[PDB]
């Protein structure tokens, strides 16, 4: 007559990295790294972002023609840009201050 | 894929027996301890049995002991209840539900993830 | 046939991390210490959840833009964000391998607990074998087996029928 | 812009995800894991998997 | 026998309204609680199970919050489907046992 | 009545962390072991004070003020102290998390460090009873007890006598 | 003559971390437990290695200069350096005190290791000194010696020359 | 509020005996522990006897063994230390002493953060 | 029996000195070190214990120092009514020892 | 300065005997194990024999086991091979080899970080 | 027996190639692992121990490394002098194994 104490296996392949030791077969684990992302620009909790389509920030905020007008009371989390925008700052000049004034419109 | 069905319910004179069918499908049946849940007309839900995934190990609640009897069937994979000596208050729908796994051990002791239809026990 | 813990881990244990293996004359089977189980995976569950619910950060911000004759100041931003950099990795890398190492020993510790209570309950109504099993110096019926799981094994009961086959050992 | 809602925001994509780190993009915008290096941080909730023969 | 206290025994809310269900235990459960929809007719759902943890597929609106001997079920916003009667549950130790119910009913 | 650790802690224990109580002839009482009080105090003491101590910091400065057409370098000293706060923040809760569960850990080995000390000097004079008690299996008079909690009990003195009353039980 | 691990560490014992000693007929000496050594040694080495190698650290700059008018950026450098300075060496003191002592629990915990895998062979054809030593109720020659070290001493082989050698001591 | 006072002392013949008396008031009295401390004219401070909070254990210098005795009376919180067989060398001003406790504990091994004014022996 | 070695036997030193006195043991006492400072006519009273810990109501220009055989007690800037004789008490174990004394004079 | 020298080879016939030697200098050969690994021409490395520091275990390859047995002398600071029954297969140069230690213990098993130049045995 | 499998049994290269040699092993041998360079007519030297710690007075570019059953020797830039025949030897058990060798010859 026998008693036995012991513990669960399986067939898991996962190992895990101790400080004492490498690839140790686990039967169970749990990452707390992400890895990947959705590959698309989204709501930042629930909020809308600014789409810029085809035109620069000092363009759309000056109103370049050939840009958007904000033509109702809007908000946004963040400014979406492209990265070489198609209209940006018509007649040559340049526009001062730029960085500081993302400060104030990107969350509005 | 996965469900339950439920079986063998119907109108029954007092002290006579059924026995209640759990056909099982889309998972594996065998790997898992399964419950009976009841539940009156118009009353809560009341915990009646469970067996571990093996049968060698029976739970039974105070009100049903001595008069219901679990049991499963690997080959078939479905789960029996038989209820002996059925009295008014026995009346109910009869549901078998499935304890959920976690860290991938299937512990008879969870919340219950999977349910059937149910099937109606009427004693009078 | 049939061994315990200090050998490895059980294919047939399914029910629970923790649990125990019977032999009798009524028959085997495999039987999981439902309550440890239960007591370690509310720790595991814990842990994780702290590792992960404590990370409470501040907004993150994108914008690090300077003008173009600011370069310095683009470089003081760009190694100040190396610097997190190197300090999040390397406090992340070291986080994961002590947890897991501490978390295999937690594991060890719920097993050789489980081990330590049938030893006391037996006392010397078994012999140790020393893989984790104990060889009973009486019939243990079911019954018997159920109150040793259950922390319930009376070492008087059994203890005349156990000191005559010890002797017969001997 | 698409039609998806994300705690976390990058140029490249979005981080919907609680949990503490992540190797996605040094640059981001919201409620957002801390940027590592580390190509895996895998902890352990199971046993040791070396069952017996 | 571990019996779960469930309050209120019936609310009244509309929709987009914050609706909290508490259940309590004569003893500690530690995580072992669960959280069911049940509508006319038909058997439980499981909408929360670890007495926080959300089941695939369960809104985000759900949530269960609770250690030990008090639990609460919260509907953040609700809406036309969620109009039902909620069950806790407790796994701690046999026998399984379930609240009083709390039926969720519009004004 | 009266049991020992298995079972929880003791109110009656004031004069020390770890202890025993007794029950002979002459009476009973709780009796703290003072050294093994005296040698976890002092480790204690140092983890505290190793935490609270090692917290040598440079000199901190409020002077984070740029001016008015440099908001961006603000945002950047903005950004610079959100960093070291989610750093500092993180760290400290796991700290004192991992530290508490090690605290504990170490309250256990000790208690269970003592148990086994006072195990192996009974030897089969006495009966492990599973709940941190023994049943001595002899008359153990106060010059007894106090041998057994100095760790200079004599296993072959009471021998003789634990035998005769073993073979009674049996 | 001659204690165990109770007492302390053995200067005799050169050839690896853990080991026993013996005395029979045939002499004595010192042997050190080659496996256990082994695997102590990898994971030390691991954790040392561990520590070291993960600090994977991004390109070093000194480009930390602004102009005369750029003191109060100046500053802003200053003052990053000054708290990844204290964050480095906050966690590096505290590191270093944490696995010291979890390394020395670590050896202790080896050393227990073996002190239980020979008390579960022997059984009671032995009796437990209490200071790390095994008093063998029978004559062990330099081949049972050998078994106890090897893990293949068989109980049932002389249970019953110690069971006489037992009631003599009764 | 928290303050021992000791009495008995005075001029007595070798060989005779006295009791001091410790009366202990505005701290749980029965939980701490107790000593003895006691100075020679013009010399430093000697332990001579230390009592357990239950009365159960009792410590004491060589130099008084045998001839000492400590013990407490819970219920009137006073300590005493009866002395018997005097000796010229046993002439000291006699204190009792409070050792501190710590972490929540009332460890009778400490520093001793509360004295008397003490009481004089002078045996000659 | 574990003596305690104070030195020096006395100093005299004037008000603002920094005055350092020692206490040796001749085996390890951890932490269990006492200091007490005495007025003639006046009980002692305790000033340090644990080796280094300030006691409730003592300035902080006292402090201690030292684990396992050397301890030291520093008086950073005296005052007047710092003049007095200094003792060091073990708490090591059975029997409590205390050192020689320093008196701590005007010059 | 640390540094092995083997002698004792040379021509033998079969099952004749030969007595290998090693003098050891430089380092402290007494705490050291020791190994002897031989080479046939043209073939690789084969371990043998080794010795623990204080002589008491022996290690034997089996294609030499019976047959060939190794000892040191703590005095002389010299290992030996002691070779009976020769065969043509054993023909080979006789190297003797330190494993190096770690961690401040000799382990035996190791690399071998010092070996001499060798001594050549032809059996034929 | 744990037998080590070598290879390759040869190759050729030039100066300032990269050349990597295997060792196989029929267990987990952990790290004790070691690598030998032989030239003809001399005994072994000894180059890498515990599978990747180079021995003191070794170029840094000899390189190995593995853990358990697979283990790399790498010489990042070949040299004049390193045309030899390497062997990896095992240390985890008696008895002691070497591989089958490999000859590094020039083209
Ligand atoms: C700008 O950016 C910052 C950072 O992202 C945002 O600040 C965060 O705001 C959220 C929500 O306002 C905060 O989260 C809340 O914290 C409260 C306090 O939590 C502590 O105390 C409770 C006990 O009362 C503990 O349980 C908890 O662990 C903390 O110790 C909670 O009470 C809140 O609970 C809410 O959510 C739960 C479900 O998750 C519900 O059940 C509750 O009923 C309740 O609704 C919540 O967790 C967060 O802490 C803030 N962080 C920082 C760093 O500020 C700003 O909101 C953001 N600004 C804008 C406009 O978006
Ligand atoms: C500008 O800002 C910085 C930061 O605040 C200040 O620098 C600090 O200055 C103090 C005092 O000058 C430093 O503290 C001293 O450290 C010395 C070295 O300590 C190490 O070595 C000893 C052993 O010798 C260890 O015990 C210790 O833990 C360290 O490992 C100590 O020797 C000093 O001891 C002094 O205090 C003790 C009581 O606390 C006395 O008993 C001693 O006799 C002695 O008087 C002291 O601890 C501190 O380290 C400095 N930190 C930094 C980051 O620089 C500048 O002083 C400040 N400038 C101005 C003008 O205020
Ligand atoms: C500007 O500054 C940065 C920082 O210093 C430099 O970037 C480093 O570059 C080195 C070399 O290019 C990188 O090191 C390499 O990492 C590779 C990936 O390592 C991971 O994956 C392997 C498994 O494939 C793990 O073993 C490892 O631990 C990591 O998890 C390795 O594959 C490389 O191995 C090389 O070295 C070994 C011996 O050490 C050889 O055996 C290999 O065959 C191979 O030659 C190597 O380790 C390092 O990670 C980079 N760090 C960062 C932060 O970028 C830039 O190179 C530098 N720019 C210039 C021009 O100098
Ligand atoms: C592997 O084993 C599976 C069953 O094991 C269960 O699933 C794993 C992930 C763990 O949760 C374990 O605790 C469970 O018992 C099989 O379903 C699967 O087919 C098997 N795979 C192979 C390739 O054999
Ligand atoms: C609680 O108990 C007190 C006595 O306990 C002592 O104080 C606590 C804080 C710890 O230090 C413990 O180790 C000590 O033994 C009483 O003084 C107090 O009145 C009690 N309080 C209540 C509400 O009963
Ligand atoms: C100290 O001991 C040395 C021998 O010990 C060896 O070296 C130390 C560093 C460790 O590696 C230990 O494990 C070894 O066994 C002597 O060589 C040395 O002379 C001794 N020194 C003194 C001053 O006696
Ligand atoms: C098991 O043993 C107990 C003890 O006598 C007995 O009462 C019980 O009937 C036995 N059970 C079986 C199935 O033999
Ligand atoms: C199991 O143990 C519990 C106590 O935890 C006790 O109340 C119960 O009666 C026991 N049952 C059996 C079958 O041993
Ligand atoms: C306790 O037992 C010892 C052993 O014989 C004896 O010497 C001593 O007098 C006993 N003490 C009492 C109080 O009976
Ligand atoms: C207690 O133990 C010490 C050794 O630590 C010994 O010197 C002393 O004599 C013992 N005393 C008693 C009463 O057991
Ligand atoms: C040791 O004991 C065994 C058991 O009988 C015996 O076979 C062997 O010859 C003994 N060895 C010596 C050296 O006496
Ligand atoms: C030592 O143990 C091994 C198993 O690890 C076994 O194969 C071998 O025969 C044993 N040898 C001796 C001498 O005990």
């Amino acid at each position: 007559d026998q008693i036995c104490i012991g513990y669960h296996s399986n067939n898991s392949t996962q190992t895990v990295n101790t400080l004492l030791e490498s690839n140790v077969p686990v039967t169970s684990s749990h990452s707390i790294l992400e890895k990947e992302h959705n590959g698309l620009l989204c709501k930042l909790k629930g909020k809308a972002p600014l789409d810029l389509i085809d035109c620069s920030l000092p363009a759309w905020l000056m109103g370049n023609p050939k840009c958007d007008e904000l033509l109702t009371a809007s908000e946004w989390a963040y400014i979406k840009e492209d990265p070489e925008p198609e209209n940006g700052i018509c007649f040559p000049g340049d526009f001062d201050s730029l960085e500081d004034l993302i400060l104030l419109v990107s969350n509005t | 894929q996965v469900q339950l069905v439920e079986s063998g319910g119907g109108v029954v004179q007092p002290g006579r027996s059924l026995r209640l069918s759990c056909a099982a499908s889309g998972f594996p049946f065998s790997s898992y301890g399964m419950h009976w849940v009841r539940q009156a007309p118009g009353k809560g839900l009341e915990w009646v049995a469970g067996v571990s995934y093996d049968g060698s190990y029976k739970y039974y609640a105070d009100s049903v002991k001595g008069r219901f009897t679990i049991s499963r069937d690997s080959s078939k994979s479905t789960l029996y209840l038989q209820m002996n000596s059925l009295r008014p208050e026995d009346t109910a729908v009869y549901y078998c539900a499935r304890p959920s796994a976690i860290f991938g051990i299937y512990i008879i002791l969870n919340g219950l993830d999977v349910w059937g239809q149910g099937t109606t026990v009427t004693v009078s | 046939a049939i061994a315990g813990f200090i050998e490895g881990g059980w294919q047939g244990l399914i029910d629970g991390w923790y649990g125990y293996h019977h032999q009798n004359s009524e028959g085997s089977g495999y039987a999981a210490d439902k309550e440890a189980t239960q007591k370690a995976v509310d720790a595991i569950t814990t842990k994780v959840n702290n590792i992960i619910d404590k990370m409470n950060t501040q907004f993150e911000s994108t914008a690090k833009e300077f003008n173009k004759i600011e370069m310095r100041i683009k470089h003081l931003s760009d190694r100040v964000d190396d610097g997190f950099l190197d300090v999040w990795s390397y406090n992340a890398e070291l986080l994961v391998l002590l947890e897991n190492e501490r978390t295999l020993d937690f594991h060890d510790a719920n097993v050789n607990n489980l081990y330590q209570k049938v030893k006391v309950q037996l006392k010397d109504n078994a012999i140790d074998m020393g893989n984790g099993c104990f060889k009973i110096l009486h019939k243990c019926n079911n019954t018997c087996m159920d109150d040793i799981k259950n922390g319930t094994y009376n070492y008087y009961e059994y203890r005349k029928e156990s000191h005559l086959e010890k002797q017969k050992i001997d | 812009i698409s039609d998806c809602d994300t705690i976390c925001q990058t140029k490249i994509g979005a981080i919907n995800s609680t949990l503490p780190f992540q190797n996605i993009h040094q640059n981001a915008i919201g409620d957002c894991p801390k940027y590592v290096k580390a190509q895996e941080l895998v902890l352990a909730t199971g046993l040791r998997n070396n069952p017996i023969k | 026998e571990i019996v779960l206290t469930q309050s209120p025994s019936s609310v009244s809310a509309s929709v987009g309204d914050r609706v909290t269900i508490t259940c309590r235990a004569t003893q500690g459960i530690s995580s072992w609680l669960a959280w069911y929809q049940q509508k006319p007719g038909k058997p439980p759902k499981l909408l929360i199970f670890g007495a926080s943890s959300l089941q695939s597929g369960v809104p985000s609106r759900f949530s269960g919050s609770g250690s030990g001997t008090d639990f609460t079920l919260t509907i953040s916003s609700l809406q036309p489907e969620d109009f039902a009667t909620y069950f806790c549950q407790q796994a701690h130790s046999f026998p399984l046992t379930f609240g009083g119910g709390t039926k969720v009913e519009i004004k």
